[PDB]
RNA sequence: AUACACAUUUUUUGGCAGGACGGGAAGAGGAGACGUCGCGACCCUCGCAGAGUCGUUCUUGACUUGGUCGCUUGAUGUUUCUUCUUCCCGUUC
């Protein structure tokens, strides 16, 4: 039925088929959109890092929100971790999970999910905060709400993307993050040997000619025997 | 019929000045005397001039070391 | 496996002749010539055949058809071909 | 010592080539020579719009720079 | 012997200021062939300045239908051809 | 013979400028040292372009390959 | 889970690319009974 | 030395055709190769970039100057095959 | 390269031009030997039959299969 | 005429390089009380990832030792 | 080093093109290893039309590396 | 029998005469990129693990019935059909550079079913439908050169600006 | 069973600077050189062989040395100068 099915033509090397996600792309482009080398791949996981929180990425953003290069990049990325999310997880109903994000952003994210005892209310599409709710709702109809959220409402939508699918994704994001450590504390030897050791399982047989089907499981004389004369095998004719 | 280093170092004994055209470039080409050469063709050349062409102007550069790779044609005027 | 074939319209160039007869033979089996050695049109081409009777075949069926308004005349070359 | 060498022990290796005429390749690297000729495979060439191509063998003096991996 | 007279040589000479980048780890820029430029700390260094750069930001210049924009990106991991350096500046 | 390799020996530690072929850079600045392939050192170096001032750059090295001259300031 | 069993009996465990693998093409599969149960919808 | 050296060491005598850095094509008999991929060639009929067409009696050009060469296809069959 | 031997291949020339021929010899420069090879300028437009080349490897940029 | 070799390999992480003195003396404390002498001791690690070891030998080691690190190790 | 077989050229009137679309005339002196060349009487046609004598006895030097192609005047 | 990837992989795979490239196809039966001959193919379909390097197809002696079902081949530029049973011509062919179609020997009987020919933009130099049972009906050259004015050469015969405008004229 | 591939000819460089789209035709206010390869033909020309000879043996080693006219609106680069409307046929939404 799927005889032509191949995992390599969706998957990359550095992906492992769902064990790590490819970032260093995105350190170049992402890390460029700084106009500067001051970062890091490390410090740019640490920048995605925001992301797994429900406001850092909202209220402590590594560029203002309203640049463009920011916001390009920003979809890039998000389009990128949610197509890798569904990749790496083909068994799950992706409409399902579509449809569930989509009904969240509309009935929590953009009705003042963000809630602080002191500023008020948070506005993804307006970027201020709100003494009162009452204040909140009389703003949502104004020319500049209506203005922004009908100009930056894909980008809005897509960072919430990247914000949930990242989540979903945590342990991935850290088993990454640790083999970028791991790569970096290597050697030039062991690097080399590491990279060959990707490679083999990437262009390696789903199924080896040697795999099991079947096999399930339930639940002192030292000196006196050279003395003897054994130093030199004797015989009888 | 004589080598081209011979020539060169017959430009070194009589200190004609010398005009040199460069590589990839007919806007300007250098003048001066020809006070030592080495075997790379760099050559070390006093009262050095620059002189565009595009009635001819020039900047006068005093002793210069010339790289040889520039070296189109080597003149004497 | 070679066949001789004259009596064409030399006026059309080399190479759409050359193209036209590897499509009108290809029909038979195989042509593995190029390109006409020859280089002086006038109908002498040689069309080389993989196998025999392919050959056979294209000479009997295509014995005097309209090729470039003229029938051509084939024959079996008098001498085995260098590439065979 | 020969940086070519450290170039030689890159097999198998994922790189963004930028070349001198300022083309842009991303593939596996096959081999080097000592030459730096690189010999790639699953190379996407952008000449200055990418043709997708099985192997890819470069002179090395036309290469400009080699983009490696991070992890390296 | 030789090889002694060339390490030192390289020591001394020009090459000092790629030598004295790699021990300090300090930060070089490179103006290149390109018209780009990288700065970047030095790992890795050759007779033909081949380089491994660590911490590459190479800034360049374009032209666009209106006032000239410089561009700029970040490259961690960047290793360089010897011919394409025109200059390589070290700074404070 | 007095040749190029002595001549900058002699004019190792003394204010220098160097055109490029490009001629789209010159370097004023001291000159620190130069190598047997004659690739340039210079300190406190300065760049004039198009005759100009562009900045001061410092401690400089320029690759052999584009050295079209050298002259002494 | 641990175990890698079911009921009674503990399977082998089975490498990464493999497990993903039949994961693509049970997706496959899930695509075509959907299918088929659509058009047996429209047909009863 | 070059096994391509070596062809076109056997392309003397013959007709050979070449193009140059510049682009001119150069075509005539080709009367001696060096090493160094200098050629001597005679009754040389040349092709401009713009398209005009000169006649020269004798021609030697520097071999880094060359981009490429045509020779006749006589000597295909060997022994380059191997 | 040498596995490169008698395919059919296309280099790139420096000066953007492509040539597709049969790779019968190489050498230190990489000086190519091209049999049946004809030039493509634009991309099929401005092909021309060359037949039997050498390429300097000088000019060579790259080689494809 | 001894042939000279290198025995520091390790990188020290980001994260323990980041450790002021007062956080590495109060790791050690709560380590069972590790006490060290002598000068120039690197900070003690608390994760196998913090060591730079490829994935095979992680993999290996995780299989090998199970748990946490040991105030020893 | 291989020396150029230019011997067959000396002292004969020759056209060399150079670089840069130059053209000189001379009579072939003198080469060396490097192909660089002496060439007597020499005579820069430069684009416009007119020719200028540079070296009618002194004598000029062309670097081997700059000469793009040499025809020969007579025979 | 059926026109499978099995088949795509392993057929006598080389390059025409003509130099024109290719990679054949056959496991047991019919072939794509050089030498489709004599499998009997019914239906051409499973053109992807071609994935493109053909510039020639030679069908010929085969069992089609119609010219559907090719996938987007940039590559391919002559389709050698011969001795098939081609009744209707898809449409939609539309393979950009299809410059050379051989249609002799097979069974297109209506002048109206070679319409789907005019569709091929520019690139349709060449076509011979010589063999064919529509080559009988009346002013069938005409209709081809005013259906298809891009064919310079029609069964081997050249166009000509003669006929050109007779077949504007009517 | 027993060192080298940065100083003139190659790789360490003289380089850098309903709406839209196509096509084809008509009507109103893109063309001129200079080349290089093609559709037709009133033409030329008329035939089996890289070619031509020999030594030795059932197949090799040596030695010599389409062209022309139209296009009745064929295809293509150097190089100077100065679009609209209507109808038809394809793609996309």
């Amino acid at each position: 039925r799927a005889r032509d099915l191949d995992l390599n033509e969706i998957f990359t090397r550095d992906e492992q088929y769902g064990e790590y996600m490819e970032l260093e792309q995105f350190h170049s482009l992402w890390l460029n959109v700084i106009k500067r080398g001051d970062c890091s791949l490390l410090q740019f996981l640490d920048i995605l890092e925001l992301f797994l929180d429900d406001e850092k990425y909202l209220l402590t953003p590594p560029m203002d929100r309203k640049n463009d290069r920011y916001m390009a990049f920003l979809l890039k990325l998000s389009k990128y971790v949610e197509t890798f999310f569904f990749k790496s997880y083909a068994l799950l109903d992706a409409a399902a999970v579509e449809n569930l994000i989509k009904s969240d952003f509309e009935h929590s994210y953009c009705r003042g999910s963000l809630r602080s005892e002191a500023k008020g209310i948070y506005c993804p599409f307006c970027s201020r905060w709100f003494k009162t709710s009452s204040v909140f709702e009389s703003h949502l109809v104004g020319k500049i709400h209506k203005k922004n959220e009908s100009k930056r409402r894909n980008f809005v939508y897509s960072e919430y993307k990247l914000h949930r699918y990242l989540k979903y994704l945590n342990d991935e994001f850290s088993r990454t993050r640790s083999f970028v450590e791991r790569k970096l504390a290597f050697t030039a030897n062991e690097r080399m040997a590491e990279m060959d050791i990707l490679t083999q399982k990437y262009e390696a047989p789903a199924y080896d000619s040697t795999e099991k089907e079947g096999a399930e499981q339930v639940d002192m004389p030292y000196w006196l025997y050279k003395l003897h004369g054994l130093d030199r095998e004797y015989r009888c004719e | 019929m004589v080598p081209p280093i011979n020539c060169i170092f017959n430009f070194l004994q009589q200190q004609t000045p010398v005009t040199i055209w460069l590589f990839e470039q007919i806007g300007i080409r250098i003048k001066g005397k020809i006070v030592g050469f080495d075997e790379f063709m760099n050559v070390v050349i006093d009262e050095a001039v620059e002189i565009p062409v595009n009635v001819e102007k020039g900047t006068p550069l005093g002793k210069i070391l010339l790289k040889g790779d520039n070296i189109t044609l080597i003149t004497s005027a | 496996n070679t066949l001789y074939v004259s009596q064409l319209n030399e006026k059309i160039n080399m190479q759409r002749l050359r193209v036209n007869l590897f499509l009108l033979f290809a029909t038979f089996g195989e042509v593995l010539k190029v390109s006409m050695n020859f280089k002086k049109q006038r109908g002498q081409a040689f069309i080389t055949m993989r196998t025999i009777d392919q050959a056979s075949l294209a000479q009997i069926s295509l014995n005097g058809e309209r090729f470039f308004g003229k029938p051509l005349k084939v024959e079996f070359s008098k001498s085995e071909t260098k590439t065979l | 010592m020969k940086l070519v060498n450290f170039l030689k022990k890159l097999r198998n290796e994922q790189v963004t080539i930028e070349l001198k005429n300022g083309t842009t390749v991303w593939g596996t690297l096959q081999s080097v020579s000592p030459q730096m000729n690189a010999i790639l495979t699953d190379v996407k060439l952008t000449l200055p719009n990418i043709a997708s191509l099985q192997y890819i063998n470069i002179r090395g003096n036309t290469i400009r720079q080699i983009i490696l991996p991070d992890s390296l | 012997e030789l090889e002694e007279l060339e390490e030192f040589e390289f020591k001394h000479g020009p090459m000092s200021l790629i030598n004295d980048a790699m021990v300090t780890r300090t930060p070089v820029i490179i103006s290149l062939r390109n018209n780009h430029k990288i700065i970047a700390r030095v790992k890795a260094f050759d007779r033909h300045c081949n380089m491994v750069l660590e911490n590459v930001k190479e800034l360049w210049t374009e032209k666009k239908g209106k006032n000239v924009i410089n561009r700029e990106r970040f490259i961690s991991k960047l290793f360089l051809r010897g011919d394409s350096v025109i200059v390589v500046l070290k700074t404070p | 013979p007095v040749n190029p390799k002595p001549f900058l020996k002699g004019l190792v530690n003394h204010r220098v400028g160097v055109k490029l072929k490009f001629n789209s850079t010159e370097y004023r600045g001291t000159l620190v040292s130069t190598d047997n392939y004659f690739n340039l050192q210079l300190n406190e170096a300065e760049e004039f372009v198009a005759g100009v001032s562009h900045g001061t750059l410092g401690e400089i090295f320029i690759r052999c390959n584009n050295v079209l001259y050298i002259r002494e300031l | 889970i641990a175990e890698n069993k079911i009921y009674k009996f503990k399977k082998v465990k089975r490498k990464r690319k493999q497990i993903i693998l039949q994961q693509h093409e049970i997706n496959i599969f899930l695509r075509d009974y959907q299918e088929k149960q659509q058009t047996f919808n429209k047909i009863n | 030395n070059g096994i391509p050296v070596k062809l076109l060491n056997e392309a003397q005598g013959h007709i050979v055709s070449l193009e140059l850095t510049t682009g001119a094509t150069y075509r005539g008999k080709l009367v001696e190769s060096e090493d160094s991929m200098n050629v001597q060639l005679r009754d040389v009929i040349a092709t401009e970039p713009q398209g005009a067409v000169t006649h020269m009696d004798q021609i030697f050009v520097r071999g880094s100057q060359i981009k490429f060469i045509v020779v006749p296809d006589l000597l295909k069959n060997a022994p380059l095959f191997k | 390269l040498a596995n490169l031997i008698d395919y059919k291949l296309r280099v790139l020339t420096q000066d953007g031009r492509v040539y597709i021929g049969q790779l019968m010899a190489f050498d230190k420069h990489m000086n190519l030997v091209l049999n049946e090879c004809i030039e493509e300028r634009v991309p099929k437009v401005e092909k021309r039959v060359l037949g039997l080349t050498i390429l300097r490897g000088e000019q060579i940029l790259s080689t494809v299969v | 005429e001894l042939e000279p070799f290198q025995k520091n390999f390790y990188i020290e992480s980001e994260t323990v390089s980041s450790m002021s003195e007062m956080e590495v003396e109060e790791l050690r404390l709560s380590l069972d009380n590790i006490k060290i002498k002598g000068t120039g001791c690197p900070k003690p690690v608390t994760k196998w990832s913090q060591l730079g070891l490829s994935t095979d030998t992680m993999v290996l080691i995780t299989k090998l030792h199970f748990g946490s690190l040991t105030p020893i190790q | 080093v291989s020396t150029p077989e230019l011997k067959k050229y000396m002292d004969k009137k020759i056209l060399l093109n150079i670089n840069g679309s130059r053209k000189v005339a001379g009579i072939l002196r003198g080469y060396d290893i490097f192909l660089n060349v002496v060439l007597d009487d020499a005579m820069e046609i430069n684009g416009e039309d007119p020719a200028n004598n540079h070296q009618l006895g002194l004598q000029t030097v062309i670097r081997g590396n700059s000469i793009i192609s040499l025809e020969a005047l007579d025979a | 029998m059926k026109f499978t990837p099995s088949i795509v992989i392993d057929a006598p795979q080389y390059y025409v005469d003509h130099f024109n490239g290719k990679y054949n196809v056959d496991k047991c039966v019919i072939l794509r990129d050089l030498q489709l001959e004599t499998d009997s193919e019914s239906m051409p379909s499973s053109l992807k693990h071609l994935t493109k390097p053909t510039h020639i197809l030679d069908l010929t002696n085969n069992d089609l019935i119609m010219i559907p079902d090719l996938s987007r081949r940039d590559d391919i530029h002559t389709l050698l059909l011969g001795r098939n049973n081609i009744v209707e011509v898809d449409g939609r062919l539309l393979p950009m550079n299809v410059q050379n179609l051989t249609l002799s020997n097979n069974s297109i009987r209506r002048f109206e079913d070679l319409q789907r020919l005019r569709r091929a933009p520019r690139t349709l130099k060449n076509l011979t439908l010589i063999g064919n049972q529509v080559c009988h009906l009346a002013n069938y050259r005409e209709h081809v050169l005013r259906l298809v004015p891009h064919l310079e050469t029609l069964d081997f015969q050249n166009v000509t600006a003669e006929e050109r405008k007779s077949a504007m004229s009517f």
